[PDB]
């Protein structure tokens, strides 16, 4: 009070000195239930994969893509992500996901990268330099190799020019390496561009078949719908916490509500357009958001000539959220309540006055 | 497969009064016992709404503009209306939106469909006829959901396309009025929000033939156009919109 | 609750102190106004139990014993007919005490005329 | 409409509070009216400018509200002084003043 | 008549509404003042000829 | 530039409205005094000195 | 404060800049007062190998 009034002597009365706010304790981040997962079983766990010349492109949209299941798997040898980190994939959201699937050799996994050179990059599958996505590769000697030799995987060996990014070439036209016309027959200087892979189970690790799935993440001007799973913190009630419900954030006390929402409605507003009711996304229940108990702090004191005893009034704050006496004006600490009635000396409010005789209210 | 329908009867489309229909919930916010003023794409009160018939021989499938948004009303019995077509050129050059409701489920697909001149569904007297598109090459969005659906049923829909979001609002009303729109108020609940992100300037109504040539079942639909304007909505104690005021209709409502 | 906003707000000086001081002055002024209007007698006068005033009936303006609020029927009708850092301070005089002051004034002007306003 | 004067004062005070609360929703030329959105979306060199715009707009609104509150306080004080004069002269005595 | 100026002015909210309401209150207050000062009789009296 | 013009003109208009409100309060006080003189000096004889 | 940087990184020695040496090598405060001096030293601080 002395600091506020800029004086070493304080006269008798009540003086507004400070502001009391409740500090937030926890953060509650509730987003919708993690249902409707993206169909990753039909890409990674497919019984058969496509050839590298005719790589399968499955477009993934309108679902939740959980990348932690893929990242924490021990079955993948390569999980190299270009343009984005795997840790924030499970948080970020993308418009569409392109899942390209094919089989290559062990030594050819390095060529599935931006800026690389080889048969696969130039003639089979070309990645752009400004590529955002992840390249996942794993050994498939158990499934894609047979004792007789698995020749069910062809690659393009020759083309006149390099492929454009995300281009598929399934043409079976004879490559012309010489001046002479091929005339559609494979003779001299004219070769068929598609050649089969030899996959045996006794081959070395650089020749064993590797299944490669490349996920391409692009952002377009359309609203992004392939989002990651949104981790939900358990709900805590009756405390001043920071709530984040479906992207709507704030600070408040979340209590049970008797308001019956319609099924399509999520948030609640009063006359003054402030959010005072909300629907929990995980469990369909209605919660009232009461603002945290803020109030003025006033110091009731007599003159410093008489005494140095003081009392504090927390305006509009109940006594259980801070000689304790509950008044309509607020909680009064340091003044004893008496049942006798006297004339008003220091006005407190709501019919309550304070005086010095200790300080009585 | 495409089939030309050559047994139509020439007639101009009719017009009627909108009354106080076409109001939808502007947002997902619960409001109770309050009066809220909102500026959004709404259908004006007592406006001139175009009326189309399906009776036998009338089969109204014209080419209509979409503009900012479309209010679609349906006085329907026996389930003839099955879906809608949205797009710009309605061919394989651009990407178009398909909404259909067959005997099992509601299907939404965003593909470059090569549409027929007369897209339709069919009921044999079971559904065994579907002639809407001849091809579908590039598909970006698919969404399979539950079935949405004297004239006995009133279907109200509001189609809007803002910021790459297609908002479809729906309301189902039991009615017993024979020919026109009943006079009253019913706020349209939001049905679905789709992140299609495509340009839409034209739309088509999809109907179903009845075969026993072809016969058109008794149905009537109404097309109205949304304009940017302000409404004053009244929210009751239960959070349901019970009355509305068009801010620019007349000086009393103003 | 933004720390950066408060740090930028401190550059503008004592505007907040001025606004709080003005609001505090208004708040004390309202209580002073209520004291000036209603607290003009230092004796709480009461009416006699027998309401024999020579035919004059004051039931509509005297406090009703049946009502918990101890208000007159006219006062009860009057009370029935009137319907982000912001706080509302309660008035220093509550409604029952203001009603008590009006009751004291009514008892003084009925039993004593204008004598109580000028002395005993 | 018998009790219009008190209802008028209550309506004016409530309307002033509603306007003051409603002014928080205005961005005053900034990208957003929410401080958290600005702090989470922009770097501090430009967030300082956006917060400064919000601060000056809200401060102007609050000063305006305080100014009309003071004017209304003066009017209510004049009415209260008149009411005290009527209480002293009409209730506590008999007044010869006409009307 | 500048549309861009009005679009920028809409960012500042309801300042214009407050100013218009204050001026309207002053305007009705002047009529109330004249009514209180001069209209203190409900009978229009005339002097004898 | 338009924002600078808007804030300057808005400040001018707020200043004008504030001073008009103060003058309106003064005129209202004068009118209340005039009504009191109309009631007490014209419609009756006043014993109040001056 | 003396150092040697690239030719394109001289814009990052400034208050309120986003950059690489601004974040991990040398950061200036937003309320920085003073002068930044830069001059070419290809004749002295460069070798053919
Ligand atoms: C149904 O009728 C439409 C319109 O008459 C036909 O569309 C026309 O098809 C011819 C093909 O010879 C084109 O040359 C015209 O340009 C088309 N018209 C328009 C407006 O594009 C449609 O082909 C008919 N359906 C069938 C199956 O024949
Ligand atoms: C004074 O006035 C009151 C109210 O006007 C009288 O109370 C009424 O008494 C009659 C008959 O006893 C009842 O029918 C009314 O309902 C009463 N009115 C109310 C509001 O209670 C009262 O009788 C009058 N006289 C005295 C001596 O008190
Ligand atoms: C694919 O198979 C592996 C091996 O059993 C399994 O761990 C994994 O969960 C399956 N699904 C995906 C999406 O990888
Ligand atoms: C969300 O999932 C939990 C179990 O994880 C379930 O108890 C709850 O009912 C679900 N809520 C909704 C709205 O589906
Ligand atoms: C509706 O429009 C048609 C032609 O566009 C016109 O003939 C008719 O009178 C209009 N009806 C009303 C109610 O305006
Ligand atoms: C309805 O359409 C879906 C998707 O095209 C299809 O799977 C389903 O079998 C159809 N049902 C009928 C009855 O045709
Ligand atoms: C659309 O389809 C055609 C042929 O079906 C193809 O050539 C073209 O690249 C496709 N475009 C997109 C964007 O998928
Ligand atoms: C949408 O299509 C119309 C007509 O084809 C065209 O005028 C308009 O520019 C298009 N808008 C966009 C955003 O592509
Ligand atoms: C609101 O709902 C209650 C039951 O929850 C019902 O009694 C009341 O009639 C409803 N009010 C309206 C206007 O529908």
């Amino acid at each position: 009070t002395k600091c506020t009034l800029k004086s070493f002597t304080v006269e008798k009365g009540i003086y507004q000195t400070s502001n009391f706010r409740v500090q937030p304790t926890e953060s509650i981040v509730r987003f919708p239930n993690i249902t409707n997962l993206c169909p990753f079983g039909e890409v990674f766990n497919a019984t058969r994969f496509a050839s590298v010349y005719a790589w399968n492109r499955k477009r993934i949209s309108n679902c939740v893509a959980d990348y932690s299941v893929l990242y924490n798997s021990a079955s993948f040898s390569t999980f190299k992500c270009y343009g984005v980190s795997p840790t924030k994939l499970n948080d970020l959201c993308f418009t569409n996901v392109y899942a390209d699937s094919f089989v290559i050799r062990g030594d050819e996994v390095r060529q599935i990268a931006p800026g690389q050179t080889g048969k696969i990059a130039d003639y089979n599958y070309k990645l752009p330099d400004d590529f955002t996505g992840c390249v996942i590769a794993w050994n498939s000697n158990n499934l894609d190799s047979k004792v007789g030799g698995n020749y069910n995987y062809r690659y393009r060996l020759f083309r006149k020019s390099n492929l454009k990014p995300f281009e598929r070439d399934i043409s079976t036209e004879i490559y012309q390496a010489g001046s002479t016309p091929c005339n559609g027959v494979e003779g001299f200087n004219c070769y068929f561009p598609l050649q089969s892979y030899g996959f045996q189970p006794t081959n070395g690790v650089g020749y064993q078949p590797y299944r490669v799935v490349v996920l391409s993440f692009e952002l377009l001007h359309a609203p992004a719908t392939v989002c990651g799973p949104k981790k939900s913190t358990n709900l805590v009630k009756n405390k001043c916490v920071n709530f984040n419900f479906n992207g709507l954030t704030g600070t408040g006390v979340l209590t049970e509500s008797n308001k019956k929402f319609l099924p399509f409605q999520q948030f609640g507003r009063d006359i003054a357009d402030t959010t005072d009711a909300v629907r929990d996304p995980q469990t369909l229940e209605i919660l009232d958001i009461t603002p945290c108990s803020f109030g003025g702090v006033s110091v009731i004191t007599p003159g410093t000539n008489t005494s140095n005893q003081v009392a504090v009034l927390y305006q509009g704050v109940n006594c259980t959220e801070v000689n304790v006496f509950q008044t309509r004006a607020g909680c009064l600490i340091g003044a004893e309540h008496v049942n006798n009635s006297y004339e008003c000396d220091i006005p407190i409010g709501a019919g309550i006055c304070a005086s010095y005789q200790s300080i009585i209210a | 497969q495409c089939v030309n329908l050559t047994t139509r009867t020439q007639l101009p489309p009719a017009y009627t009064n909108s009354f106080t229909r076409g109001v939808y919930y502007p947002d997902k916010v619960f409001r109770s016992s309050v009066l809220h003023s909102t500026q959004d794409l709404f259908l004006p009160f007592f406006s001139n709404v175009t009326w189309f018939h399906a009776i036998h021989k009338r089969f109204d499938n014209p080419v209509l503009p979409f503009n900012d948004g479309v209010y679609f009303a349906s006085t329907e019995k026996s389930n003839i209306i099955r879906g809608w077509i949205f797009g710009t050129t309605l061919d394989s050059k651009t990407q178009s939106l398909l909404i259909v409701n067959n005997a099992t489920n509601v299907v939404i697909k965003v593909c470059e469909f090569q549409f027929c001149n007369d897209p339709f569904l069919g009921v044999y007297y079971m559904e065994s006829e579907f002639r809407v598109y001849s091809s579908a090459n590039n598909c970006t969005f698919e969404y399979v959901s539950q079935p949405f659906l004297n004239f006995k049923n009133l279907r109200e829909f509001v189609f809007k396309n803002i910021d790459g979001y297609f908002k479809i609002y729906s309301k189902h009303t039991p009615i017993n009025l024979v020919r026109d729109l009943p006079q009253g108020f019913s706020a349209l609940e939001p049905l679905v929000d789709l992140p299609i992100g495509i340009n839409i300037t034209r739309f088509q109504t999809l109907l179903a033939l009845h075969r026993s040539g072809w016969t058109a079942g008794a149905a009537a639909y109404y097309v109205g156009y949304l304009q940017p304007r302000t409404f004053l909505l009244k929210y009751n104690e239960n959070g349901t919109i019970t009355d509305a005021v068009d801010c620019a209709l007349d000086p009393l409502s103003e | 609750d933004s720390t950066e906003c408060s740090n930028l707000l401190l550059q503008y000086g004592s505007f907040c102190t001025q606004l709080n001081r003005a609001l505090t002055g208004i708040a004390v002024e309202q209580d002073k106004n209520t004291q000036e209007v209603f607290a003009q007698v230092k004796q709480i006068y009461k009416t006699p139990p027998i309401k024999d005033f020579g035919g004059f009936n004051f039931s509509q303006i005297l406090p009703d014993p049946s009502k918990p609020s101890k208000r007159s029927p006219i006062e009860d009708l009057l009370f029935n007919k009137v319907t982000n850092g912001l706080t509302v301070l309660p008035p220093l005089l509550t409604d029952e005490m203001i009603a008590q002051y009006t009751s004291a004034l009514l008892a003084g002007t009925i039993t004593s005329g204008w004598t109580f306003g000028a002395g005993p | 409409s018998a009790l219009g004067k008190l209802q008028d004062v209550v309506n004016q005070n409530a309307q002033a509070l509603n306007t003051l609360v409603k002014q928080l929703s205005s961005n005053f030329g900034a990208i957003s009216s929410v401080l958290n959105d600005i702090l989470s979306r922009l770097d501090p060199p430009e967030a300082e400018v956006q917060i400064d715009r919000l601060i000056t707009g809200r401060l102007q609104s609050l000063q305006t509200y305080v100014t009309q509150q003071l004017i209304r306080a003066a009017e209510i004080r004049a009415s209260a002084n008149l009411a005290a004069t009527k209480m002293s002269e009409c209730v506590l005595g008999q007044s010869k003043r006409v009307d």
